[PDB]
């Protein structure tokens, strides 16, 4: 079946009008050689019928709802409200607002964003959004290193590894260097910071969970000319000092969790927070307010000469289409929750981490690894291999124990808890770990 | 007028209450670590919630309200029966167990066994978050191809075309590459001459569109194929422009080595305002080894995502993919079919026809016009600027196309209609831009008149950028 | 948890302002002996936690999407697009259009509605919605016997039972008299029709699924000064000759059939279809076209004096609020499948019906019942009491087999097939039905 | 200007494509019965489908973007929540075996028990699909109850108060009843001495709203039940304005013997337009052999549908109600619980209470202005019509209360913010109000200016009514 909304009559005309024979004619100034290509594609089905397989393949897939697996993505609240803004049609299927004066919801949304952003991480200014976290981190990480005009990166381990390996390539690409410290007892030890140095990275709270205390951080890498990069959960700067606050002049993180989906693993966003002094180095789109010829205010795209349709080969990034629409759905989330509904369901989602921690710690053979203090997500040492629990834990239904790379130690697996987890979804977890153990 | 969501506010006013009894802080986390000032984020009920947001999508349009004939973007009908696709996936944890996951891992194996056969390549990822993000894939893939040859260090250049989109070149900068844009022939195509001259030992790369930006297919495309072949230098292909020949012809069987898709463009994926996407990259056999990580592969037990690749460039984003965007295309797909997509571009490229012989009669120039496919590029009659044209037609309630783009086409009008747009909207549309022409350039130069907003000072928003509502800094 | 924007200062004032001491101070002036009841309600509960209990809720239920079951309610395809457009927050969220305005959405697309409807009907007007069928048919009646003057109503049992007994209490309620024609071989024999009859009401297809000829109907009630009520389900009307074509006065039904979600039974919605000349007497809203101030299209309520609010005591019905969100939805999905579309959908239905018929009648003591030709639904003679059967098909995860009661025959139980049930469906129903006979 | 759907028609054009294989009608049905002439159904594709109805929806309000004051109506706040919870119920069929439908069936019976524990009420059914089919529901309860105890044939009037809605009245004569109208004393609330003259054995009920429509609670109502109790008359319980006590007084307290409420009302429900809704029933158990069936018990074996009533008055609809509306009262009452739902009317009244005084000083009069609760009818000071005023109000931005209801206030403004309003609304609404009066005579009889459409010519619509696109008849 198909979209198309073309009659045979007016297919004819349409054809006769622009001296075409047939529709195949359209495409005879090709070589003859390329043509007809042998494509295999299923056959068409009705939308009922895509629907049935669609269901089929869910069908073979054990929901994550409520799950424990932490690494990144939780299972935290989808608040319907939210979603159901997001879905209308004039949001979803709109273009980067490139006519203003037709654009003003999503100019204006976009700049609500940015001021929710700058604002939760105790920053000044954000751009319009990135793909992710990791590639927020990259972009940051590059914006330091160009504003400094150095090659040298200190990143702690305890940065997430996926966001460590997006930086290495990105990083790598324009002949910059890294440098990873190592976690002892779970925290990052504070390194000595070089003059070719120019960006330290620390994450906060870290893979393991760890809370790290940043403010030296900061200090370490201002006193060495370096420019001190944060990566930080969104939904934890509701309840924990920001890295503004600590002196640092970039921050990042990714979006899932203010109430997106998890989608295995996409799309989210990545945000981007930092000083107005370097707006210059910024990458990415940035909304402006504004006025029109009759006073009336108004929202823009501008200092758009760090972008690629204006510097193309000198941009500050390639960076064309975005994260607007899951950016948004961010947007939308804080501020349907305010500061003290953000914050009520960061502690909540902490606490129930705590008292899985301590029903956990009864197990056989289970140690404690992640050292407290830690967030909503903490790093155990059990008696099994983590891929082997995971894998059993899933064969009773239930999803945790996600598999920490050896790199950390040996036999790590990480768990969460959120705000939509209860008391005994936790003793229901601690029996089915120690069934399979 | 509309208020901001932060003047909406009144102190200490709730909205969401997810929890029933709230911890203390301090018996969670040490006092050193506790944010002392709470963020200035916007304290309003659920309702003023609604009315914000449905206030702001009123004040916007999009392809559900407006035609968008906007070149360079493939802004077709994108189908409800998506959307509720992709809330069947939405409970899905990228670490969860993969033997719980097959349903998912199933469709991303089926999604990539789809591209590669509409596009001739031999291994792909779905990894890359957008077209921008394919290129960067892409080239990253292509420079670690020569490194592993021992010309890594003097494979240095990409080329270009000059109507390339500004996304090439600024690509080959973050990937560490010198970029050299080579002029187009008088026809619009690519300058044998001028890439024959060009090609050498020193150039990694040559990125193009088929179709090109002027909505032109590359004749000599297979020429250019063999030219690049016998230098070594990698052939890119960026599939903005793949709606044009989806199912008619492969840039796989032109001769490209690498490929990028746009789902968020061709594949009725959502533009969302900006994003997000997902930009697909199909590689040939001798390029594959380098693929970032991990692939999809079908195996015994199952599905599974591959990580045993040693010469990968690594990993371009977290996880691996946005995968309900996938969900999206491989809905698209398995709807269509072949017939379906083929007939999607036969008609996407005779809209696009159709619709240039209509501004042609209506007084309209087209610099470059050889047989028009999925869009074509033209130019007002003397004295008329697209800038104020795409005013006039914002009033007259039409979406004006892209605009001043391709660079190398003064007051250039890039017009991409799409397959989903009806003829009696092209004709609607044509008869706007006719019309425009016999009106008053003092008219024109003040348009619009009747949108939620008049023309803004852009002078303002640039030397002036106040950036947040709190304009910190 | 709650909805109420009020802050404590905020309420703080206003109960200053309106001269009250506290909340509980404003229904101080009530009896004293009624104020604080002790009601009994569960505590409170957080969004998250709601759904939560819904989807335990839902868990327990055996999803009826595919069902074989019949009998006024078929699983049709629910299309997407329909349901995201119904969702706008001004269809979903908006009043009867009493100030016409700025509900020129409402409006017109409720205009669209009436000439649908009148169109499938093959009639002439019709109101903007009735609550359901069997109501809509009480209402058609009593219509026609205020225009007729009479008192006496001839009812093919034909008619869905439920939508008998309705008819029976509105038509009670208001002193009329009602005759059922009992089914032959299951269809409604011509009857003689005398000069006290005002109506005379025949269903088709029939409750038991058989195709009915309505023509002599309409002239046997016409040549006796009675007015002729036509039941039609609106999908078949996509396909089969319409009662207006026959000769029908009034058509009404129920619009589940036209891509509205099951819902156990609500809400749908219910039309009611005439001529222009019996506008007079139709009950409900009606909309019209008309001009503004300047001349521009435009539509509003008209013919008031029909409705409550001006006619009171002697308004044709009590009728305020319709069904006019799900009767819009039922626009949509004619409009999204067009003539040809729907007529395609109505087959495709009464192939896969057919085609279900021959194969359950292999099944060893499985006869026939319902004559041909038979529609979407068909009756058939079970060698075990039908809800036990359905029961038992219930159990081995089939929905099918609804029991159809005494005063039709015995043992008998309908079955119905739709556009979404393809041939591997059938058989694994006949194969089911085969174990448990 | 907007164009009809079927003016976006074109002939042979297809939308949604369901069937793959369609068969030849001569096949399935015989010549004689086959549809000769199609509907003249709309032909459009999807995407101007998502056009027509997304433009449609932006040509029109709702509380999603606008205050909506109307008396009587409760246009509170509607949850999203609760659309997603009517999603998970979406595919259950009436007739499904009982044993695998307890999930629908315990929500119907908690959701009765809820009901019945607010009200007061003994045994309730959720079959109803309005307030108004409720009152019939109800008025043919009594009715069954009088003729049971063999005064059918005395028990023949159905009083209600000059202030009632007009529904009410209409109700008695739906049921075979006579209508008395009492008038209300010089507060506003029910005149004792002109109802003890008219009750007497041959009135079977009177009907009432607590609060009435003048806003104001019916101090005395305990009197009228022993009155009412005294001749033997039943008392029925209009629940339109139950969002101004619920939780604080159950009408069941004050005497009454039957109730109906509006779900779509009082309890969230969307007015969708006009509808759906729905409108349980409750009664004391003197009056429950009487209700309709079936009634969803809880047995031995589990819940189910009781249909073994006797004396029940038999159907008033098909199935069992409007479940879906169902499971958002239900989501609702789940949500705030008892004193989420105090408090939501108490916030209801103090709005109330709070815009009357607001208006009052602004020059309006309110003739009945006793304690407020949920609404208070005002008129505008001497000169000024409320349909200029409401048509002026459309003008600025606002919608205005409800206009010339109840019938015994001249230029009635009937008003009612509901409690999910804001005091910064409620003040910028009195605001506008306030402004109007000042605005010249000629400006507010010819408002609106800036809406879609102007005043339309009622005049014309019932002179000339055109009540399809093609007129036919
Ligand atoms: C020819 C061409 N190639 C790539 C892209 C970029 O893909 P995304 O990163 O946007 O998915 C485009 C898009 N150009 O639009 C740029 C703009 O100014 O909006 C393209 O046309
Ligand atoms: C006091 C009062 N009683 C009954 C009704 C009707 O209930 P529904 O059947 O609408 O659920 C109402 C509603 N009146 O609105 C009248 C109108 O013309 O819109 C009521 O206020």
């Amino acid at each position: 079946m198909d979209y198309t909304p073309h009659t045979e009559e007016e297919i004819r005309e349409m054809l006769r009008r622009v001296g075409a024979a047939s529709l195949e004619d359209l495409f005879a100034h090709l070589p003859k050689e390329i043509l007809s290509p042998p494509i295999d594609l299923p056959e068409p089905l009705p939308e009922w019928k895509v629907l049935e397989e669609l269901r089929r393949l869910a069908a073979q897939n054990l929901p994550a709802h409520k799950a424990f697996l932490g690494g990144g993505v939780r299972s935290h609240h989808v608040p319907p409200v939210v979603q159901a803004l997001a879905a209308r049609g004039e949001f979803l299927t709109a273009y980067t607002p490139y006519q203003p004066e037709v654009s003003q919801g999503v100019l204006q949304a976009t700049f609500e964003y940015q001021t929710m952003i700058a604002e939760l991480a105790g920053l000044e200014i954000a751009n319009a959004s990135m793909y992710d976290g990791a590639t927020a981190l990259a972009e940051g990480v590059l914006l330091a290193l160009r504003e400094t005009g150095r090659m040298g990166v200190l990143v702690s381990q305890g940065v997430h590894p996926e966001y460590r390996a997006v930086l290495r390539a990105y990083l790598e690409a324009v002949g910059a260097k890294l440098l990873t410290l190592p976690l002892e007892g779970g925290r990052t030890p504070l390194p000595e910071v070089g003059e070719e140095v120019g960006a330290v990275v620390v994450q906060n709270p870290n893979f393991l969970g760890a809370l790290e205390d940043l403010g030296p951080f900061a200090e370490a890498a201002h006193g060495a000319g370096a420019l001190f990069v944060a990566v930080a959960d969104p939904l934890s700067l509701g309840v924990l000092k920001p890295p503004g606050a600590y002196g640092a002049d970039i921050a990042v993180g990714d979006g899932q969790s203010l109430g997106l989906p998890m989608g295995f693993g996409g799309p989210h966003f990545g945000f981007l927070a930092t000083k107005k002094a370097f707006v210059r180095q910024l990458p990415g789109r940035l909304v402006s307010e504004t006025v029109d010829v009759e006073g009336r205010r108004g929202f823009i795209l501008t200092l758009q000469a760090r972008e690629q349709y204006i510097r193309r080969a000198k941009a500050k990034s390639n960076i064309t289409t975005n994260a607007q629409l899951t950016a948004l759905m961010g947007a939308m989330y804080l501020a349907a929750l305010g500061p003290e509904g953000l914050r009520e369901v960061a502690l909540k989602s902490v606490e129930m981490a705590h008292k899985l921690h301590a029903l956990l710690l009864e197990v056989p053979g289970v140690r404690p690894f992640t050292p407290k203090p830690f967030f909503n997500e903490f790093a155990l040492a059990l008696p099994k291999d983590p891929e082997a629990v995971r894998r059993a834990l899933a064969e009773r239904g239930f999803h945790g124990a996600t598999p920490v790379p050896r790199e950390y130690g040996e036999n790590l697996a990480l768990f969460a808890a959120t705000e939509l987890h209860e008391e005994e979804d936790l003793l229901a977890l601690r029996e089915a770990l120690k069934e399979v153990l | 007028s509309f208020p901001l969501i932060f003047e909406r506010s009144r102190k200490g006013r709730r909205g969401l209450k997810l929890v029933k009894a709230v911890p203390k802080a301090e018996d969670l986390i040490p006092k050193e670590h506790l944010r002392e000032v709470p963020p200035r984020l916007p304290e309003v009920d659920e309702l003023t919630l609604v009315r914000h947001y449905t206030g702001l999508s009123r004040r916007q349009v999009g392809v559900d309200t407006t035609f968008y004939p906007l070149g360079s973007c493939t802004m077709k009908y994108n189908p409800k029966l998506h959307e509720e696709a992709a809330r069947l996936f939405a409970d899905l944890h990228p670490y969860q167990d993969p033997r719980t996951a097959q349903g998912a891992l199933r469709l991303m194996w089926e999604l990539g066994e789809y591209l590669k056969a509409l596009t001739g390549m031999d291994a792909i990822t779905l990894e890359p978050a957008a077209g921008a993000h394919g290129e960067l894939t892409g080239i990253l893939i292509i420079r670690a191809y020569h490194e592993d040859r021992g010309e890594g260090r003097t494979r240095r250049v990409v080329l270009v075309p000059d109507s390339a989109h500004g996304s090439n070149p600024a690509t080959a900068s973050m990937a560490g590459y010198q970029v050299r844009e080579i002029p187009s022939g008088p026809e619009g195509e690519v300058d044998l001459e001028a890439l024959k001259r060009e090609l050498g030992p020193h150039v990694a790369a040559l990125m193009l569109t088929n179709p090109n930006t002027l909505g032109l297919f590359e004749r000599r495309i297979l020429e250019i194929s063999r030219l690049c072949k016998e230098a070594g230098v990698q052939l890119y292909y960026d599939g903005a422009n793949l709606n044009a020949i989806m199912g008619w012809a492969r840039p796989g069987d032109m001769g490209f080595d690498v490929v990028h898709l746009n789902l968020h463009k061709t594949f009725t994926v959502p533009h969302g305002g900006g994003g997000p996407g997902s930009g697909p990259v199909g590689v040939k056999a001798h390029l594959a080894p380098y693929l970032p990580v991990p692939l999809v592969e079908r195996g015994e037990e199952g599905f599974y995502l591959d990580f045993d690749r040693p010469k990968s460039i690594g990993r371009v984003r977290s996880f691996y993919g946005n995968f309900l965007a996938l969900v999206r295309a491989w809905a698209y797909i398995r709807t269509l079919g072949l017939e379906g997509l083929k007939k999607a571009a036969a008609l996407a490229v005779l809209n696009a026809r159709y619709l240039k012989e209509l501004l042609k009669e209506k007084g309209y120039r087209v610099p470059y016009d050889g047989p028009s496919m999925h869009e074509f590029v033209a130019q007002p009659p003397e004295g008329f600027r697209a800038l104020d044209l795409a005013k006039g037609l914002l009033e007259l309630g039409f979406h004006p196309p892209t605009v001043y783009f391709p660079l190398i086409v003064k007051e250039a009008l890039m017009v991409e209609p799409t397959e989903t747009e009806a003829k009696e909207t092209l004709e609607a549309f044509a008869e706007a831009m006719g019309a425009l022409l016999k009106k008053p350039k003092e008219w024109l130069e003040n348009a619009p008149y009747s949108t939620p907003v008049r023309r803004l000072d852009e002078l303002r928003a640039n030397k002036h950028p106040k950036l947040t509502y709190f304009d910190e800094g």
